[PDB]
């Protein structure tokens, strides 16, 4: 499984964002409105593969979540869909960047605004988040915003869609990496 | 799902789906919320789930 794919909780259906690890421990990060809440995780709507279980979970404010692999046999690329990852950076505007999700797929785009705040309501607020004109869908949350072989960020929230055009919100990464102590590999 | 305080400028990602009276799944309760508002009240739940 890789950065993009699909991941389900009890309650519905979010995206990987990236693979990580600390030491020989394996981890996957995604986004934090979906670990809120969810113990286990599974690789199917089924429910038959299970993946593992909520370690960390930090929204609102953040939006970023982290689950802990429980399933040992489970292929644990360091990809997003088969591109390679090799570190992690910060966004900059003006920067070319790729979401993959496991609703819409890959769509790519470029980083328009910095350390927005964005109010999805009752009191869950975000702050800090990476703007984009990437598109966005219902099931792409969590997934990977990168660029090159590079993790940028974990998708959020926006609005509009991929037929019209859209806006799209992201986590950066580096907090979530920096707060877990792990690493992309 | 009550759209009282909608519209939102921003929706969330995950995937719950509910079936609209135009037959279309909207992905979230927020996005259909959105799109109740959008359509000036006239859109309505059909039911939970996909269409």
């Amino acid at each position: 499984i890789s950065g993009g794919d699909a991941i389900y909780s009890s309650t519905g259906r979010c995206s990987l964002g990236f693979n990580v690890r600390s030491g020989s421990t394996y981890y996957f990060l995604t986004a934090g409105h979906c670990t809120d809440g969810a113990t286990t995780w599974w690789a199917n709507s089924a429910r038959t593969t299970v993946l593992g279980t909520t370690s960390g979970s930090s929204f609102p404010n953040n939006d970023y979540g982290i689950v802990r692999y429980t399933n040992t046999t489970i292929p644990k690329d360091g990809t997003v869909g088969g591109q390679d990852i090799t570190s992690a950076a910060n966004a900059t505007v003006g920067m070319a960047v790729t979401r993959r999700g496991s609703t819409t797929g890959t769509h790519s785009g470029s980083v328009t605004a910095l350390n927005a705040t964005v109010n999805y309501g009752g009191g869950d607020v975000v702050y800090g988040m990476i703007r984009t004109n990437v598109c966005a869908e219902p099931g792409d949350s969590g997934g990977p915003l990168y660029s090159g072989t590079r993790a940028i960020g974990l998708t959020s929230g926006g609005s509009g869609n991929c037929s019209s055009g859209g806006t799209t919100f992201f986590q950066p990464v580096t907090e979530a990496l920096s707060a877990y102590g792990v690493s992309v590999y | 799902v009550d759209c009282s305080e909608y519209p939102k400028p921003a929706c969330t990602f995950e995937y719950r789906p509910l079936c609209g009276s135009d037959n279309k799944t909207y992905g979230n309760k927020c996005n259909f919320c959105n799109a109740v508002v959008e359509s000036n009240g006239t859109l309505t739940l059909s039911h939970f789930g996909k269409c």
